[PDB]
């Protein structure tokens, strides 16, 4: 819920720095001749940057001195066939980049096979002017590089087609992670009105780096493989490493945890990484249900919680839930519903963004006011 | 030891720990590049069928590197 | 805990009979049933599940009905191999997971035309005499009817609470049995004595058929 | 797929014993594991089982308190402590495989293992003793005369009794055990052969009793 306190950036400044750079007077006769020897090299830039360059593809030398040697000699009539279907090889792949580049506006996400193919990725990713682990992760997670990467068309001259594939450099690996899950917590009352309810708002992604805590707030901006967790430093607030003491205490004073309150009496579910948490208010039909032997509970009103073990489905309503089927360990911390602190008829109603001590503080200005009388 | 998750029914609330991280700091630009030929565009006799389908094939080439050039 | 009922203890039936045993419960286990068939000195082998879903390899002579308390487990063509221990098991909510009682199934025995008991005796041993006991040993083999008379008999005196009976199963190749009956003493009761006897009654035999030998 | 048991033996009423099962050929890590014993010559009876994580066991009421189970994933182990042990203990013990993979409710056994025999009898073990039943001298010349071994005086059960180690089978009757007024077990195996053969081929039973460790070849001679 806090993605509108992140700043915004160009995610594809500096494959278009590259471009820019490219097109001046003699770069691409400079790369030519470069890759004139081998099918990659290393380019010192005119803007002083050294960058990998790559020769996926020779078609001028198959048209030269393959196709239309033979085709303009003698008798134009060609005797073989199966060079018509040599050449349709070798050529699919310039057509379908040259449509990928047309549909998305010379500037393509995810990075196809026919940008750029797995041997070539490897080795691109091998040859890259970072630490071996870099190496290893980059190369076992190829997909997931894939999905974090660019490829812009940037010039065709010169009998040159190039294009930047600007890939991700993955600096902080192997610290800490852990997802925030959050729910409504309302109170359980049978009145149909004087009902408040509390939410916390910092839910997503928080991983350690260099001493702070990176949050994400949009977790959807972040991929999962087996216990790893793929995000952007771009779409991440840097908070200090006390913001995790919010879920040992949530009225802890070094830091201020952010909630939202409200009186909407919604029943919802929120499948977390082994479990779900069930808000289950008014008269809703909410039911933890086993594949293979159906109903195994049904729900209290409140705020409760099921582990992923020996529990299938989730219904809420008429909304059904399928729980992750991941292995773990799941705690159950005991505790009194923090809503059952506050009084119904002194409790802010409605505050989108706030935090604990704001809620308190505008809580001790309402009881200063009325304790005047 | 492996994923954990602990509930906290106080604030209503699960946080899932056991993750590790890789977290994009930065970018590396490589240029990719494609050789291409400037091929004569004509003279030969579209009477074969084999003939005919290269023709064909090399109208496609050269409108791709059009259809590149227009990408400007 | 629910208490499960198989009906019947135990059958006798031919090859190639339809065999219907049964199994009830205390209470209602809907489906959570499973039907296993232990062979003769085997393991138990899950012949179903969910009360009629069959396992997979299973031969589709079996066949599993029911519901609610009752089912019912049917071989159509009773074979061989089918012999054994059956037993019906429920699974219900959180495992106190209670068997039947299980259910055997035989073979009908063989016809066999009567054959008359071969008799042997065999005196106790030298090595085991030092030892201080001894041990008459009296044998009957590939004899049918299945019933005998085995009588001990030491200086025309008949014994009496000191022999024991062993007796083979029906053989699978001339349908016939052997039995041993062992009598035992001590040194100074065996020495205490002259002559030892078996007498053998039994229906292939005209007289009692007595096998006697002297110490020594 | 695979489960091997041991722990096995005769162990005196009172005195503990750990029975362990090892697994090969599937992933032991995602399934329950059942402990279902039987008694010498009745039926099948429930007596643990263990989750596939290891954090749910549950005991049949007959052994609630006194046995207890455990498991270990990395070495594809299931361990049953039983203390404590009454004489109707004595049984044989199967480890066993849950059908259904990954869950918290227990279904039913699919794969069995072999079994491990346990007797709680105050009696000792002991190897048995084998005597020659010889043959007459007084067989006709044809003459189908009779020889044997008599296995005496061995606990627990079972002994295992072939002819020249297998190479003689037809007319070979092996009896079942008696259990005699001492408390211990013994048996016969008999054999029917040409008298003719008598004093040409060799007659040796070969008598094997794995609970004392016990191997005797007896030569049977006129």
């Amino acid at each position: 819920f806090l993605g509108f306190l992140l700043g915004v950036g160009s995610a594809i400044a500096s494959g278009v720095a590259v471009c820019k750079v490219l097109h001046l007077e003699g770069e691409v006769n400079k790369i030519k001749s470069a890759l004139l020897s081998t099918n990659k090299a290393v380019v010192s830039l005119s803007n002083g940057v050294s960058v990998l360059t790559f020769k996926v593809l020779d078609l001028k030398n198959y048209i030269d001195k393959q196709l239309l040697p033979i085709l303009n000699k003698q008798s134009c009539s060609i005797s073989n066939i199966e060079t018509v279907i040599e050449f349709q090889q070798k050529n699919n792949r310039l057509l379908e980049i040259t449509r990928e580049f047309s549909v998305n506006a010379g500037v393509t996400t995810p990075v196809s096979t026919y940008m750029l193919t797995n041997s070539e990725l490897l080795s691109l990713i091998n040859d890259m002017p970072i630490t071996n682990d870099q190496k290893k992760l980059m190369s076992n997670n190829v997909q997931i590089v894939r999905q974090q990467s660019y490829s812009i068309m940037c010039i065709i001259k010169e009998e040159v087609l190039a294009y930047v594939v600007q890939l991700p450099l993955y600096g902080v690996i192997d610290t800490p992670c852990w997802k925030l899950h959050t729910s409504p917590l309302c109170t359980t009352n049978t009145k149909e009105g004087s009902n408040i309810c509390l939410t916390r708002t910092d839910r997503g992604w928080y991983c350690d780096n260099a001493g702070s805590v990176s949050f994400f707030p949009q977790a959807e901006t972040c991929k999962v493989q087996s216990n790893r967790v793929f995000c952007d430093t771009m779409n991440s607030l840097t908070l200090p490493s006390e913001v995790n003491l919010c879920n040992v205490d949530i009225f802890n004073p070094k830091y201020d945890c952010k909630i939202m309150t409200s009186k909407t009496d919604v029943s919802s579910s929120v499948i977390t990484s082994l479990g779900a948490i069930v808000s289950c208010y008014g008269k809703t039909k909410c039911t933890a249900s086993n594949k293979n032997r159906g109903i195994i509970k049904t729900f209290s009103n409140g705020c409760d919680y099921v582990s992923n073990k020996g529990v299938d489905t989730v219904s809420v309503g008429n909304t059904l839930y399928y729980v992750n089927k991941q292995e773990g360990k799941s705690l159950y911390v005991k505790g009194e519903p923090i809503i059952n602190f506050y009084d119904p008829l002194v409790f802010p109603s409605d505050e989108f963004d706030a935090s604990i001590s704001q809620v308190n503080e505008k809580i001790n200005q309402s009881l200063a006011f009325i304790r005047k009388s | 030891q492996n994923i954990t998750e602990e509930f906290y029914q106080s604030t209503c609330s699960a946080v899932s720990k056991g993750y590790l991280s890789a977290l994009r700091t930065g970018w590396y630009t490589s240029v990719i590049t494609i050789e291409l030929s400037n091929i004569k565009e004509n003279k030969c006799n579209g009477t074969d069928a084999k003939v005919k389908l290269i023709k064909q094939e090399l109208d496609k080439y050269k409108n791709a590197v059009t259809e590149l050039q227009l990408l400007m | 805990d629910i208490q499960m009922t198989q009906s019947p203890s135990s059958l006798s039936a031919s090859v190639g009979d339809r065999v219907t045993i049964t199994c009830q419960a205390s209470q209602d286990i809907k489906k959570y049933l499973n039907w296993y068939h232990q062979k003769p000195g085997k393991v138990p082998e899950l012949l179903m599940h969910d009360a009629s879903n069959l396992e997979t390899g299973v031969p589709s002579r079996f066949s599993g009905r029911g519901s609610g308390t009752d089912f019912t487990l049917t071989i159509s063509s009773l074979q061989p191999e089918d012999i054994g221990t059956y037993y019906c098991q429920q699974y219900d909510n959180l495992p106190p997971l209670t068997f039947g009682g299980g259910t055997k199934v035989e073979i009908k025995r063989t016809v066999r035309t009567v054959a008359a008991p071969s008799v042997f005796i065999f005196p106790p041993s030298d090595e085991q005499l030092k030892s201080g006991t001894a041990s008459v040993v009296c044998l009957l083999n590939n004899f049918y009817p299945r019933e005998a008379k085995v009588q001990w008999k030491v200086d025309n005196a008949l014994q009496s609470g000191n022999s024991q009976e062993s007796v083979t199963e029906q053989d699978s190749k001339d349908s016939t049995y052997s039995l041993s009956s062992t009598l035992t003493l001590s040194k100074a009761d065996y020495e205490k004595h002259k002559v030892y006897a078996c007498e053998v009654t039994h229906q292939g035999l005209s007289s009692p058929v007595t096998k006697s030998f002297n110490r020594g | 797929v695979q489960l091997v048991e041991s722990g096995g033996g005769v162990v005196q009423p009172g005195r503990s014993l750990r029975l362990s099962c090892a697994a090969s050929g599937f992933s032991f890590s995602h399934y329950a594991m059942h402990w279902v014993r039987q008694a010498p010559g009745k039926g099948l009876e429930w007596v643990a089982v263990i989750s596939y994580d290891g954090e749910n066991t549950y005991y049949a009421d007959s052994v609630k308190g006194r046995f207890s189970i455990s498991r270990d994933n990395s070495k594809n182990t299931v361990s049953l402590q039983m203390n404590s042990l009454r004489p109707e203990d004595t049984a044989l013990y199967y480890c066993a495989r849950d059908r259904i993979v990954d869950d918290y409710y227990y279904y039913g056994m699919d794969v069995w293992g072999q079994g491990a025999t346990v007797t709680v009898s105050s009696a000792s073990t002991k190897g048995p003793s084998v005597f020659p039943l010889a043959p007459s001298s007084k067989s006709t010349s044809g003459g189908t005369a009779a020889l044997g071994c008599l296995v005496k005086d061995y606990f627990p059960e079972p002994v295992t009794v072939s002819w020249n180690s297998g190479a003689l089978t037809s007319g070979v009757h092996t009896f079942p055990a008696v259990l005699q007024s001492s408390g211990l077990y013994s048996l016969s195996s008999v054999v029917t052969v040409p008298s003719s053969s008598l004093g040409t081929q060799t007659y040796i039973c070969n008598v094997n009793h794995k609970p004392s460790n016990t191997k005797v070849d007896k030569k049977v001679e006129p």
